[PDB]
RNA sequence: AGCUGUAAGUAAGCUUUGAUCCAGAGAUUUCCGAAUGGGGAAACCCAGCAUGAGUUAUGUCAUGUUAUCGAUAUGUGAAUACAUAGCAUAUCAGAAGGCACACCCGGAGAACUGAAACAUCUUAGUACCCGGAGGAAGAGAAAGAAAAUUCGAUUCCCUUAGUAGCGGCGAGCGAAAUGGGAAGAGCCCAAACCAACAAGCUUGCUUGUUGGGGUUGUAGGACACUCUACGGAGUUACAAAGGACGACAUUAGACGAAUCAUCUGGAAAGAUGAAUCAAAGAAGGUAAUAAUCCUGUAGUCGAAAAUGUUGUCUCUCUUGAGUGGAUCCUGAGUACGACGGAGCACGUGAAAUUCCGUCGGAAUCUGGGAGGACCAUCUCCUAAGGCUAAAUACUCUCUAGUGACCGAUAGUGAACCAGUACCGUGAGGGAAAGGUGAAAAGCACCCCGGAAGGGGAGUGAAAUAGAACCUGAAACCGUGUGCUUACAAGUAGUCAGAGCCCGUUAAUGGGUGAUGGCGUGCCUUUUGUAGAAUGAACCGGCGAGUUACGAUUUGAUGCAAGGUU
RNA sequence: UGAGGGUAGCGGAGAAAUUCCAAUCGAACCUGGAGAUAGCUGGUUCUCUCCGAAAUAGCUUUAGGGCUAGCCUCAAGUGAU
RNA sequence: AUGGUAGGAGAGCGUUCUAAGGGCGUUGAAGCAUGAUCGUAAGGACAUGUGGAGCGCUUAGAAGUGAGAAUGCCGGUGUGA
RNA sequence: UCGGUGAAAUCAUAGUACCUGUGAAGAUGCAGGUUACCCGCGACAGGACGGAAAGACCCCGUGGAGCUUUACUGUAGCCUG
């Protein structure tokens, strides 16, 4: 949704994985990925700010 | 500064000075009465002899 | 990181699996030398105080990355950490306790 | 726990009593050079004064001192009498020179050029020169900008706008207000007036010294009128805690997880297989391509010069005194004007506005200035006194880093012996030149030879990797051979074609060529070039429509009476 | 004829020749403005496909340059002209 | 229908680099040399020798993107002999 | 001539004949004929419009410079107020 330093630090060192905020989404790191896991809150946030 | 131009009737320009009207007079500097240069406009009401 | 009077194993080279004792280190280019390891064959000429001499077989240096200490308990190859004791610093094995080495 | 610079090891040695090294502090620091005892052809010569060593004595040597201007304290005193000039001492070290002249402020100030010539204009207040200071400088608190019902001292950014305007109305030059924003700070003098101090004067007044007081307009202050001060507390100017002041960056520094085996190999980090760590899969080395071998990384713990300069921070602060303003004060050779000039977007003239020189030369609150000649009514302001942080400009430098930047004719002129060999009397100009190998294991020994060179042997994975050392192209120079050539006229090839030799990316193949036919190179410039018109000795390398900003027009996409920051 | 010195480029020196001022002078040399300007000359790098000129009026301090028209090409449109 | 210089339009080949994906390499990469191979062209593969560590392919994107000529610059090397 | 040492200008490639013609109007290279075994050395100078020097004569450039004057425009300076 906004920021989780713990999950960011957990996923930082894995290859292929990237971590982003709903506000900080970008087309490049969306399209480079093959899958997209969201939290429900982040999904609702992007839904409201893009709808 | 004291620099500018002299202009012709065809407005040709040449560099030129404007010199002050210095006069040598004996004034009373701090100490003795010294003979020194000074302008007429200056000694008009600016200094005594 | 090691010292002069240690017993170690060679990981990389023509000699690998071999053990040996270290006899010099040369830290400013990180190339130690070990007995029975990396043997040259120098052509010797007549020096001022010796005969001509044929070939000469002595040791040559070897990079430190190609050498590892041995756990004194298990005699297995192990890295080395550090432990502070009363302001003094000692070497540990990362699998067991202390490793004693003075010569 | 090794060490005795880059540049190597011998001989000598030093080192756990803590060396070499890494930061901080201190001592020493020859000579020249602003160079400063005098001189001088820089890195040299020649002195003196006072101490000290030595000397029977000098000689010699050593240690300090001896420049010019200036500041602070003194006496002094010629043509001519005290006085001062001037001169002579004691103390201090205040300046000089060099700036990074990149940025900033002043003084002085071009020409090529464009206008398709050229002179007003432009290039351009540019380049260069000189002087100043500084880490910033400059500007700065309305005698304003504007005409709303107004506004925030200065500076900077975006717009206004290539507009308004200037202009041989040509080339071209080119604002401002308004608005949106960054940063946001108003403080002190002179004069009135009051109270003391000394001299003239007779202490009445004046002069000057000190201290308060107050520095602003729909008028402020003094006198006239009226009742309050550390409440707040602010060192970026305007006063200050100088304060226990509570991580400089917490900076040198220290710790810092996790891998084994087999195959090929000269050597594996590679392939195969099985495991592990991850707040660490950034990067670089290691005999080849490594998250788990090394240095390291994330992260944690950390001390001197230190404090982050940050939080109540002792003292000290500013808890305001409101009305009329009637009288007094409110910056003089000033404002302003004429003449000649310059700067303002403005071409010198109606110059309104702001500066220089020469001549003149005022008003004082019922005053004065501005509002693009000038007059009147209205609006705004109150000059001729000063200081002022921030936002802003540049980088010889430093620390930490980054790149659809170069990779040895590139990129700095310079990856190495660089502003060096070299050239020039001198100012100045100014190169070429990188790569053995993992490891020096850098070829013991034998043979030819005066040696250089080589042939063996040997090291090595490799020696057509041997220091003229990675790869090793072409021009050029050679040695061998298969086909061919001494009756022949030639842009040297092309189409045809026997004979001879070979045998491929195996397909109606390759090499040579007795003989026949056709046939005057390339480029540029030209009406037209084989051209006796140009250019090229050959080979290699380098070597020319690009980028920014704006306009216009096509294509694409999004939205659409709206579109866009 | 020697040794020390002096005169410097909008200048100097010249028994005068445009003569000399570091192998150069009708205005020295080095740096900078400066990548001056050049309506002039030379050069300007890979391939195929489609179309395909002009060397002419007119104005020009203009004549080996330039502007507009003519003639070329590409794309839309009108649509018998 | 398809000759073509100034010139206009169009479609393509190669070079260096970047992103992503997917690959090749000491059982030997790029470079160099040879060849009787493929493609309408620019040009692309394969095989063998040499060499001894990096390099292709697909799609897109950026350019210091292609030399035989400039009395061109720098190096090597000839001719005259 | 022999022994030692050993350059340079120039140079599109070259197996580089003559006559009469042709042609950018003066040909080793073109046409038609004539002649001519391959390769050197010593000599000569008719041609290669030979080499050398982006013609200095001539014209052009809205290119420069030097000098002249009753060319235009200015000016240091001089005279007078
Ligand atoms: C000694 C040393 C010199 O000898 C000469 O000067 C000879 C003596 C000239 O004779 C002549 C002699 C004299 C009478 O001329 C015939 C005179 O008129 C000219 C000026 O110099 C020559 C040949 C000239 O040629 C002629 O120059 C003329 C301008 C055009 C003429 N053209 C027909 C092709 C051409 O051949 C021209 C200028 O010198 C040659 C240039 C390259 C030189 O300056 C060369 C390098 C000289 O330094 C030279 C070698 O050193």
């Amino acid at each position: 949704e906004n920021e989780d330093v713990n999950v960011e630090l957990s996923a930082r060192n894995i290859p292929g994985v990237q971590v982003t905020t709903a506000q900080g989404l970008n087309v490049l790191d969306i399209t480079n990925a093959d899958s997209l896991v969201i939290t429900e809150a982040a999904a609702k946030k992007v839904e409201e700010v893009l709808g | 500064a004291s620099t500018g131009n002299r202009r012709s009737h065809a407005l040709n320009s040449t560099k030129r000075r404007w010199n002050a009207n210095l006069q040598k007079v004996r004034i009373l500097v701090d100490g003795k009465p010294k003979k020194v240069w000074v302008s007429a406009r200056a000694l008009k009401s600016g200094k005594v002899t | 990181h090691i010292k002069k009077g240690d017993n170690v194993k060679v990981i990389a080279g023509k000699d690998k699996g071999k053990e040996g004792k270290v006899i010099a280190t040369l830290p400013k280019k990180d190339r130690v030398v070990v007995e029975g390891v990396n043997i040259m064959k120098k052509h010797q000429k007549p020096t001022q105080l010796n005969p001509e001499g044929g070939i000469l077989e002595t040791e040559a240096a070897i990079h430190v990355s190609n050498v590892q200490l041995l756990d004194p308990k298990t005699n297995e190859p192990t890295r080395v950490g550090y432990k502070f004791v009363d302001g003094k610093k000692v070497r540990i094995a990362k699998k067991s306790g202390e490793e004693i080495k003075s010569n």
